[PDB]
């Protein structure tokens, strides 16, 4: 029910023996860039 | 807040990843259980066989043994299993 | 999100522990069987040598 | 400011994801170990079975 | 170390792919190779008879080394991720909170609003104030020289900046150094621009290293060694 | 792999029991019996986790079956 308890559970899980492993104006630019990327995802699919 | 909306979406995706991990554990555990249960069946069957063999062997009698020279090759020869996967 | 993770970890740990214990139990029983079978084989070949004598 | 709260939330999300990766790696390791042990058990059982059959074939007439 | 390993894996993959492609594009013939029969398909001469025993052994050794290094690097996923993200956060915060101070002060002092606006945007986009707000006693903002000083405590946590934030900061930062741009570069001193270029060239691989697993798997792609649709 | 492993092991076993004085005499006379080159098959023999398309293959079991068949065939041939 708390973050500390969950972290502890993970540590406990990790503590097991496992032998025998192996032997501005920039907004417009961002929008255009996003559009280009979207177009590219489709070109790769084609 | 857009940032607050993003964090909520990230938490939902994290819950979905937790479910995916649950399924990545469940399938492995089920396969392990199935194979170990088959192994347990084999072990129990061979344990029954072993106790039967022991109770049979503890009754042998050297004087009862009779050797037939004529039947020595008339007898079917024993061959071990040679199954290859 | 914090809760669910703890529950999943606990279940995995318990299940993993159970599986490990099952394997250990099986291996030990197999080892025990191997000893009885060896005793049986010793008795069998002793009887065969007695018959030969 | 919203930026600090976003950074803290990004800390939280990253910690959760790291824990997920820990669990996943552990699961993979468990799968790797358990299987090797199972293979050994299976081979031992197989050896016992054949040996038992040989003992049986050796102590029976017809 | 992680950067060097990724670069080495990429170099090995590039070498393997280049040699494979060159062999594919240059099929042999019975005149050159005696083992090749008179009758054979294009793929036959291209691949089967186009490699020597030593070449095949070298390819196998390179592939095995690549995969061994891949697994070894994967074993240290958590440590590499934590170290990379902590380093990225520390560098970004220290830069945006210390290195931009002198330039900002100079701009304010000489009334350079164009530089001041972008510098303030950069310092507002990424900087995380441990106190919850920008300091008010900073002498750089007022434009007058700092005493002797004015120690500022930069916080430390392990998290990489978001893709949008990193791209935005980089775009603003490399606009000041732009020769073409009246050039903004002409309004900045030498040491400040040198530090800015150093930071810009160093921060190129932040996005790649943040997604360490995807980058590592991409740098070791060998799936193109089996498909034969073209032939 | 199983065939070559069995052949190499049988050759090594045969060479081990060969008289050393006879080998020295043959070498002196000019009829040296070439020794079998060493190999690292043990690494493959100790492999139980061969992963291929999501399948775990116990190579050791298959090699064991093949060597058992080869040994039975060799014993029958000797008899």
């Amino acid at each position: 029910v708390t973050l500390e308890d969950a972290l502890s559970n993970v540590d406990l899980l990790e503590e097991l023996p496992l032998p025998d492993q192996q032997p501005a104006r920039y907004i417009e630019q961002a929008t255009v860039h996003s559009s280009m990327n979207e177009m590219l995802e489709e070109g790769q699919e084609y | 807040n857009e940032l607050e909306c993003v964090t909520n979406i990230s938490l939902a995706n994290i819950i979905r990843q937790l479910s995916s991990l649950s399924k990545y554990a469940e399938d492995i555990f089920g396969e392990l259980f199935n194979e170990a249960h088959s192994f347990s069946f084999r072990v129990n069957s061979l344990q029954e066989r072993v106790d039967r063999l022991s109770v049979s062997v503890t009754q042998l009698d050297p004087k009862e043994e009779e050797l037939s020279l004529q039947d020595i090759t008339m007898r079917k020869a024993f061959r071990s299993s040679t199954i290859q996967d | 999100t914090t809760q669910s993770l703890a529950s999943v970890a606990y279940l995995i740990n318990t299940l993993a522990n159970n599986v490990l214990q099952m394997l250990d139990i099986q291996a030990s029983q197999l080892r025990r069987m191997e000893s009885s079978i060896n005793h049986i084989s010793q008795t069998v070949d002793i009887h065969k040598e007695k018959v030969a004598r | 400011r919203e930026i600090h709260q976003d950074w803290a939330n990004r800390e939280y999300i990253e910690i959760i994801t790291s824990s997920i990766k820990k669990i996943a790696d552990f699961l993979n390791s468990f799968d790797m170990s358990c299987r090797s042990r199972l293979a050994t058990l299976n081979e031992k059982l197989t050896a016992l079975e054949r040996r038992i059959e040989y003992i049986e074939a050796r102590v029976t007439k017809g | 170390l992680a950067l060097q390993g990724l670069q080495l894996l990429s170099q090995w993959s590039a070498h393997v792919m280049e040699v494979y492609s060159w062999k594919l594009v240059h099929p042999t013939d019975k005149y050159s190779n005696k083992d090749c029969p008179d009758s054979a398909e294009e793929y036959e001469r291209a691949t089967r008879y186009n490699y020597t025993s030593e070449e095949k052994f070298a390819l196998v050794e390179v592939i095995a080394m690549i995969k061994g290094l891949q697994v070894l690097m994967g074993r240290m996923e958590s440590v590499f991720n934590h170290a990379i993200r902590h380093t990225v956060y520390a560098a970004l915060q220290d830069f945006s909170q210390v290195t931009l101070r002198e330039p900002l002060r100079q701009a304010i002092k000489k009334k350079k609003n164009v530089i001041q606006s972008v510098l303030q945007a950069i310092r507002k986009t990424v900087c995380d104030w441990e106190t919850g707000h920008e300091p008010f006693n900073d002498p750089a903002l007022r434009g007058e020289k700092d005493p002797k000083g004015f120690d500022i405590k930069v916080p430390r946590r392990a998290v990489g900046p978001s893709s949008t934030q990193l791209y935005m900061v980089r775009t603003m930062l490399e606009s000041l150094i732009a020769d073409k741009s009246k050039t903004l570069r002409s309004s900045l001193e030498g040491p400040t621009i040198l530090d800015i270029e150093k930071f810009h060239r160093e921060s190129f691989f932040y996005t790649h290293l943040i997604n360490f697993s995807e980058t590592l798997q991409q740098c070791c792609d060998l799936s193109q060694l089996w498909f034969r649709e073209f032939f | 792999l199983a065939d070559q492993i069995f052949a190499y092991y049988k050759v090594m076993a045969g060479s081990l029991l060969l008289d050393k004085r006879l080998r020295s005499e043959c070498k002196n006379q000019g009829a040296t019996i070439h020794l079998p080159p060493s190999n690292r098959y043990e690494t493959l023999l100790k492999q139980r986790h061969v992963q291929l398309l999501g399948r775990s293959i116990d190579l050791n079991r298959l090699i064991t079956q093949r060597v058992s068949a080869a040994m039975y065939k060799s014993l029958e041939l000797a008899i």
